[PDB]
């Protein structure tokens, strides 16, 4: 999908967010363990608890990839091949946990940045982190 | 019998399947809890693609080392044993393997088989219904089967969507999605919904179904081989059946 | 499993902050407009295609405010909410067959608009009782046709 | 109709009480409770013709039905003649598993009961049901203080004020659970609460959902000179008992008096001081820690057996003068405010009267906002005494006997000048520097509320004038000593305003020159500090012997200490004395020893006090005369 | 033939278009594998268009239909058509038509370039006209390549071209050009490199814009920081003042605006408390340059306005140069009075306004070692002009004065009568004589006034290592014994250091010269790199009147009396801490016993602390007779300042080098009678709090001082340890006493 607009949009906004990035992919990630607690059983040595250096630097290169992703949005899977690999062989992280995240993500940024959040960046940021983890999915087996 | 489904019709969209609209959809399960379709095409043989038999597996597997590891149900929750499996000769073009029931399948309103077409159906803008079993818009297996309508596109804009030319030497993987699909003469491609919808993981081995409308039957035109569009990319891949037609019949015969 | 008596209170406490007659319709026009398929079921409305027409046209508030409502009724009993929406769960299910998975992803957009409104306010505990809350919801409004 | 249809009950107590099966084409099948309501029960129980002014859905002590079942989502008008004319499905076409078959019990309300067990009285327990003689208990779930409060409604003991267990008696678990979903609370009874479930569901492992309510233990003080005072009797169940001294702590007679809205804890009493009471004694002692808002909420443990007599029942004062009104109003909430002491009633003095004062007042008297305070005896002068009492509040107390009052050496009233209010008398109509340990109102450091906090002055510049326009401001007389030095210790946070220079004309700290707020170079070391001359203090002074508490009562006040004057002096001043000095509850008034050459002055004589003030300074008496005692007038006492 | 035709489709125009050929009546395209401006430059001129614009393959102009009629063709563009460019044959290709090209030409392109919204004709927003419409350009990759080409071609100076928008608005409309980056030489920017017409991300909140100056105009200051080397750097570009963004702003960058401030070095990012300054809406981002540049102007692809940084506010400064110390009129660097420039005036500090670890700071960030010793009264001499009114209350571990918090003296007028002199500890006198370079050589030292040859008897490698160390010049590589360098003339030193080999400087090293041996005249040290002290008396307990006696050697011993000075009386009474002066008393005529003198003639300029650093003779032990015995006494460490008498006034007191006060916390008439008493005064008529004969200055040494009236002295008294007060000097006692 992903129309100009779209591509537009999700690019504008994501850098209206800039640095606080990082942060935001700790806040997101924290919630998300807060709300499914079945994908602590992916971060096993990890402390998870708030705030938590591990978490937080690990957030912070979920939001450097992302900001990556968005740098050159037009061929993701070869920027993203990489993580392809690290998460859908070694790893084994089963599909619904992209769309947990991806949605956790989204409150996030809705929280945190209310006035940007109009519909139309909703929608192509919703879009936008699709297609992404679809690109990290479709290696699974 | 072919082509005569008790309702007939009027995956992350709409179109529930409430009625069982769908009666040769079956739900075959890999030893890693992985749901994907099959199709039936006979009281005992069903078709189904040799990328959907090779999961769990390593590249190099044998017929012995693929058949204890699957799991097969039919209509609702009906458990069906397998008596055996053949896959086509050749894997790099044809995605497409066979299996054989010990025993023949009941035939009622929930479980019958499609028809193979005589016909080529696959004319561009003719829009097919597509049956399946696989992961929603939360890329969860879904809890009940659903179906969506698609159109079939234009070959070469589907070439030109994965391909960067048609031209073989110029070709570059520009694959929105890592994973290639197999492009070849035995296939034909089709666009997603107009409504947005489309398929995605777990939809393989389905069937595209095309109602011919002055006979009332339905036909197996396509078997979705490709399933990692995730309205994503733009169009979902098919096997055409009339270029495995006879290979099917010598199988069936042996 | 039971809700904790903090994170009901927590809940309840905010949804009486919470204005009742125009979030929903906003909440309900957003997932019109991010997951343009659904609108096949509310397409006797009009056109749903921009999201200035989505956002005004009155139909779609008025079923928003009274599905808020029914949400209302569900944090109301939260214990039994098969029985309180087993009727509205056949009128959906039944009549309509909306598929059951498209009203986690209405809740889902639903605590989306709900921390657009609250801002930091609504804090992860918050946001994770109110998924919690939001997922009872939708299974016992998907238990009709098994 | 149909097919032959006919509807019938199986197990039930009753024959219309059972679980539901309805015969279809000469067969019996049951139906699902799937959407199962109020109206479908009472069209269920309508056409058995049996009472339906109560009827419970749910399965008691009927087994699960077997085979079709033929109905699904009914949904009944409450009009529909018969069941299969409701709306549903289809016939044999379900979803439902024999667990999910619905029942009725229908019932004229005659045998249903409720009762509470176990929590030590009929209003605090366990609540147990009793349906068609079959006890059960209702569950937690879905329990908030609606029901709660609905059931402490029904057995007319208020309402609910905590769901707590107390160790008691366990009762037998009852393999029947009734579930509420929820009423709306105006109900009078729970069974009036809409759609509860009797049997059938599992609940959930955690049960036995008990409540005290505000009627479970209730207190009254009986035979005080004051609402506030008397010896404490506690009602627990029906019956009232005394509580002996041992079992009734300072912090249980706190709890009581803030219950009790009396304010706070000013003596207990042992020894039947207000006389014995009459019938039992509770055997519990309260070990509340005194934070308790009720003591209904406070553990109670077993009496070790000891054996207590009415001459130990426990008596309390309490702070709170409550006996204040208006007279001479058109409303109610107008009139000439007129204070009982004493025992009579007199006008109060408006010498030191304000708004704030009006407003307490009207508050008190649930008036809303004094409206105005007009001068003069508008509402007459009254023919009684006039009550030169000073109070200071400021304005945020709730009552009256809550704000400092002052009567000793107040000035002479004239006739005319008596308080009057009119309040607002609509509950809807609404509208700092203090000194610190000085041990009075009017000496101690300076601390300033500003910019929402406390704050010190230096001793910088501080002089005679800026303290005299801190003991104005604050109505303490003339400034007496400005001391600095942190003289009374070092005070805690900013130091507002350095280097004061006031002409002493100023209304207002700010308003003299300063540096201006937070510029200053001080420390707390050098935070200034007042006395000023109404700052009072009460002492014993002896010649012959170390007891800090036994000797001559002297006052400083105005600079000087002096003796009180024995004349009418009473043993409730001796009271007074020994408690504000923490020695014991009496003592004896010695003859004076002789051997002293000195004349002191003395400032007051005949100070009368009732029962109930703590310190002297609260006691009436005369005004302030300095005369030079004789030694045959000093009062030499001991406490014992 | 004349069977050939040539259109441009749907382009808008008949000059800009999808390129179709018409050849025997059926329309097909042109692939545009093996295209470039030659074919472009064919097309526009068979189409009378003009000059070539812009070639592009399909994703402009959409895929074209039928046949492909030519492929790889190879023409220099000096072709009459374009059949005439190489080709293959008609019909031969290996394009699909995805690959068909498509051109536009001048004549359907019209481009102009303005500024909008500048605050002059040669700054604002860049807004290109294309084909009637007016549009912007993203400032993606917008760079000073692109501003230098825009400049050019608006004919305005491009000696300093500035990137992005001053006040100007966003844009609306069409975007054209992204990401444009050419080389510079360029004559217009659609004739740089850039993507593909109309195919962008960009939104109208990025647009490039220049500012072209002559460099006449940027204006560069400090304010807020006291001086013009601190504070918040301000920019005025264009007569707009703005603000840098602190995003990216590191010490480099600070360093650079230091220096094109000529202010030094940027020590700290540190605010100063000075000017509550109106916020600049607008605010200049950098972009990581390296520090060695001369102007912040001279960093690259530094943008002015545009961008919004949130949680990155006001970046200030603060420079060496905020404050510099220097000592004047002493006779040694590190010794004089302290003047400090602040701006770029000089200024002296009153006595009450510089502590002792103000100065130990001041003089290491001047690296002159440790404190000495305090001295007012302009000791020095007097300063010249204006005396700050500033006391520094420092704690003394800061590295640069310049971090030292500054209170404002309160209302009072200090006068150069009062101003501090300090010397501290080190001494920097040291040369290198007949060397090759200035940092080998005969080591002379200066003492007394004249330089002298030090002695080799133990002078070794690391002391000569330190040496050039300090004068930068590494390593050490060889100590020449004998005056290969010549003796010189003079005096030869006979100075005894004691380094360890890691000090710093010859003055942190331990120095012995009393009774050191003496040194032959050929025996000079050369280098090429690559004790217990008293008074006795025996009749008085007082430890500060007697007879100097020196332990050495395992025996103490009298001090000959011959050639002590002053100078060297201070010595004695500031080791022994007694006063900075005293006098020699008549030796007592009733002490019958002789004592082993060890050295006499000890004579020690001004600024050593220690006899040990005082020249003498050598070492010898004789016998003294009585009259050669000094006995001296040193004045009183406890004086009466500015009172009537020298018995009333405020109480200072010498302890730890330095003068100080006396709380009046406990204070009372017997303290006071105390010391006005060991002075010899009568009775106490008052004890005067709140400084009554004015502020004292220095450490409050004393506090809740507690005598009982019966000691000795007030060192006697219980008291709270000595320098930690909590007091002011507003709280400085002062007594008078009959
Ligand atoms: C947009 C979504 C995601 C992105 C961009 C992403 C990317 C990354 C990155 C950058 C790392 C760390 C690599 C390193 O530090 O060397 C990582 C590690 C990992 N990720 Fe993700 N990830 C995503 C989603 C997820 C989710 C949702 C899960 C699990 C629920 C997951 C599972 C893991 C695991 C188990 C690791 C190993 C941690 C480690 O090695 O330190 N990934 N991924
Ligand atoms: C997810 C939260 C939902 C809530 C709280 C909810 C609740 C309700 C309620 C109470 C009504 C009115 C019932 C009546 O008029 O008798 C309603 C109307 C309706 N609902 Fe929903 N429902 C939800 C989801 C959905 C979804 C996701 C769809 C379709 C995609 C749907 C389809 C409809 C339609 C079409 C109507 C209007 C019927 C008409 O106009 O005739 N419901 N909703
Ligand atoms: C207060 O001042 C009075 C005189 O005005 C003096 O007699 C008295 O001692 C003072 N109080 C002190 C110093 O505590
Ligand atoms: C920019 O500033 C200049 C100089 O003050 C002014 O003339 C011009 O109108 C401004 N442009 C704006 C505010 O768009
Ligand atoms: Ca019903
Ligand atoms: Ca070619
Ligand atoms: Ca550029």
């Amino acid at each position: 999908v992903l129309s100009p607009a779209d591509k537009t949009n999700v690019k504008a906004a994501w850098g209206k967010v800039g640095a606080h990035a990082g942060e935001y992919g700790a806040e997101a990630l924290e919630r998300m363990f807060l709300s499914f607690p079945t994908t602590k059983t992916y971060f096993p040595h990890f402390d998870l608890s708030h705030g938590s250096a591990q978490v937080k630097g690990h957030g912070k290169k979920v939001a450097d990839a992302l900001t990556n992703a968005v740098a050159h949005v037009d061929d993701m899977p070869n920027a993203l091949s990489a993580l392809s690999d690290l998460h859908a062989h070694k790893l084994r992280v089963d599909p619904v946990n992209f769309k947990l995240l991806s949605h956790c993500l989204l409150v996030t940024l809705a929280a945190h940045l209310p006035a940007e959040f109009t519909p139309a960046v909703h929608a192509s940021l919703d879009k936008f982190l699709a297609s992404v983890s679809t690109v990290l999915t479709s290696k699974y087996r | 019998v072919c082509g005569k489904p008790k309702n007939p019709a009027n995956i992350l969209g709409g179109h529930l399947d409430a009625k069982g609209s769908f009666p040769w959809q079956a739900k075959m399960v890999s030893h890693h809890n992985l749901t994907t379709g099959a199709t039936l095409i006979n009281e005992q043989w069903l078709l189904t693609t040799a990328k959907n038999l090779f999961l769990n597996h390593s590249e190099n597997a044998t017929a012995k080392d693929i058949a204890p590891t699957l799991t097969l149900y039919v209509g609702k929750k009906q458990l069906v044993e397998i008596e055996k499996v053949v896959l086509h000769p050749n894997y790099s073009q044809v995605d497409i393997g066979l299996i054989k029931l010990k025993q023949k399948v009941s035939v009622n309103e929930r479980v019958m088989p499609i028809c193979l077409p005589s016909k080529d159906y696959a004319e561009v803008g003719r829009v097919g219904y597509v049956s399946g079993w696989g992961r929603n818009a939360n890329f969860k297996f879904t809890d009940h089967l659903k179906y969506v309508m698609l159109p079939v596109a234009d070959q070469d804009q589907c070439i030109r969507h994965y391909e960067g030319s048609t031209v073989p030497e110029k070709k570059t993987p520009k694959s929105p999605v890592g994973v290639q699909p197999i492009l070849n003469e035995h296939t034909f491609c089709a666009g997603m919904s107009k409504y947005q919808e489309d398929t995605c993981y777990g939809d393989a081995g389905s069937a595209f179904a095309v109602h011919d409308l002055e006979e009332d039957t339905w036909y197996a035109t396509g078997i979705l081989s490709f399933d990692k569009s995730c309205a994503v990319a733009e169009y979902g891949v098919y096997v055409k059946v009339t270029s495995i037609q006879d290979w099917v019949q010598k199988t069936i015969a042996e | 499993v039971h809700l904790t008596p903090e994170e009901k209170s927590a809940v309840t406490a905010l949804w009486g902050k919470v204005n009742v007659d125009e979030v929903g319709g906003e909440a309900l026009g957003r997932l019109l407009v991010v997951y343009p398929w659904t609108q096949r079921f509310f397409e006797s409305f009009g056109d749903l295609s921009t999201p200035d027409a989505v956002m005004g046209n009155p139909k779609v508030k008025a079923h928003g405010k009274k599905v808020l409502g029914a949400f209302s009724d569900g944090l109301a009993h939260l214990d039994n909410l098969k029985g309180t929406f087993a009727t509205l769960s056949e009128l959906h299910c039944d009549k309509l067959h909306v598929d059951p998975e498209n009203f986690r992803l209405l809740g889902n957009v639903l605590v989306c608009v709900l921390a657009h409104h609250f801002g930091k306010e609504f804090t992860p505990p918050v946001q994770a009782a109110y998924q919690k809350v939001v997922a009872g919801v939708a299974n016992a409004l998907a238990h009709k046709y098994h | 109709k149909g097919a032959d249809l006919s509807l019938r009950l199986v197990d039930g107590v009753t024959e219309c009480s059972g679980r539901l099966e309805v015969r279809f084409q000469g067969e019996w099948g049951t139906i699902c409770d799937d959407g199962w309501d109020s109206y479908d029960a009472a069209v269920a129980c309508k056409q058995l013709g049996c009472p339906t002014a109560v009827t419970a859905i749910g399965r008691v002590n009927a087994s699960k039905g077997f085979g079709h079942i033929w109905l699904d989502s009914v949904s009944c008008q409450g009009h529909e003649p018969a069941i299969w004319q409701c709306k549903h499905h289809e016939w044999g076409k379900h979803y439902c598993n024999h667990n999910e078959d619905a029942g009725v019990t229908c019932s004229d309300g005659s045998d249903l009961e409720l009762r509470l067990r176990g929590g030590g009285s009929r209003c605090a327990g366990t609540v147990e049901v009793e349906i068609q003689r079959l006890l059960g208990k209702v569950c937690d779930r879905g329990w908030g203080l609606k029901e709660a409060d609905v059931v402490c409604r029904q057995l007319g003991c208020g309402s609910a004020l905590k769901t707590s267990y107390q160790v008691y008696s366990k009762i037998q678990a009852t393999n029947t659970w009734l579930f509420l979903s929820s009423c709306n609370g105006n109900e009078t009874s729970l069974w009036d609460c809409k759609n509860w479930q009797w049997g059938g569901l599992t609940c959930d492992h955690y049960e036995e959902a008990k409540i005290t309510c505000s009627a479970h233990r209730e207190p009254r003080l009986v035979g005080g000179d004051i609402p506030c005072s008397g010896r404490v009797e506690v009602k627990h169940g029906d019956t009232w008992g005394s509580i002996c001294d041992s079992d009734f702590s300072l912090e249980a007679a706190s709890v009581l008096c803030r219950e009790l809205q009396c304010g706070t804890v000013v003596s207990i009493l042992g020894g039947a001081h207000f006389g014995e009471g009459n019938g039992q004694i509770w055997a519990e002692e309260f070990q509340c820690e005194g934070h308790e808002s009720h003591l209904s909420l406070c553990p109670v443990a077993p009496r070790p057996e000891g054996t207590c007599s009415h001459s130990r029942d426990v008596g309390v004062v309490c702070s709170r003068y409550t006996e204040i009104r208006l007279v001479n109003g058109k409303t109610p909430c107008e009139g000439r405010v007129e204070l009982k002491t004493l025992g009579a009633w007199g006008s109060l003095c408006n010498s030191h009267w304000d708004i704030e004062d009006a407003h307490v007042l009207c508050q008190q008297l649930k008036c809303g906002v004094a409206l105005s305070t007009p001068g003069g005896a508008r509402f007459g002068k009254g023919n009684g005494q006039i009550w030169r009492h000073m109070f200071h509040c400021t304005g945020t107390e709730q009552h009256m006997g809550d704000c400092p009052v002052t009567a000793l050496g107040a000035s002479l009233c004239p006739s005319e000048q008596v308080a009057s209010v009119i309040c607002s008398g609509n509950q809807s109509q609404t509208l700092q520097l203090r000194l610190v340990n000085g041990g009075g109102r009017c000496a101690g450091r300076v601390e300033i509320y500003h910019e929402g906090s406390w704050g010190t002055i230096c001793d910088d510049s501080w002089d005679l004038s800026d303290a005299h326009v801190v003991c104005r401001q604050l109505g303490c007389g003339e400034a007496i000593n400005a001391t600095g030095s942190a003289h009374f210790g070092e005070g805690t946070g900013p130091i507002w305003l350095d280097e004061m220079k006031c002409n002493g004309k100023e209304s207002r700290i700010w308003q003299c020159h300063s540096h201006g707020w937070g510029q200053q170079n001080c420390r707390h070391k050098e935070d200034a500090g007042v006395i000023c001359s109404e700052f009072m203090s009460l002492r014993l002074t002896s010649e012959a012997s170390r007891e800090a508490c036994a000797g001559r009562l002297e006052v400083f006040y105005n600079g000087a200490w002096g003796t009180v004057g024995k004349s009418s002096m009473s043993e409730t001043t001796v009271g007074v004395v020994c408690r504000q000095l923490g020695c014991a509850d009496k003592g004896k008034i010695n003859p004076a020893s002789l051997d002293k050459a000195m004349s002191i002055p003395m400032w007051v004589d005949n100070v009368q006090c009732p029962k109930g003030p703590d310190t002297l300074w609260q006691c009436p008496s005369s005004p302030w005369e300095k005369r030079l005692a004789s030694p045959s007038e000093e009062t030499w006492i001991t406490c014992d």
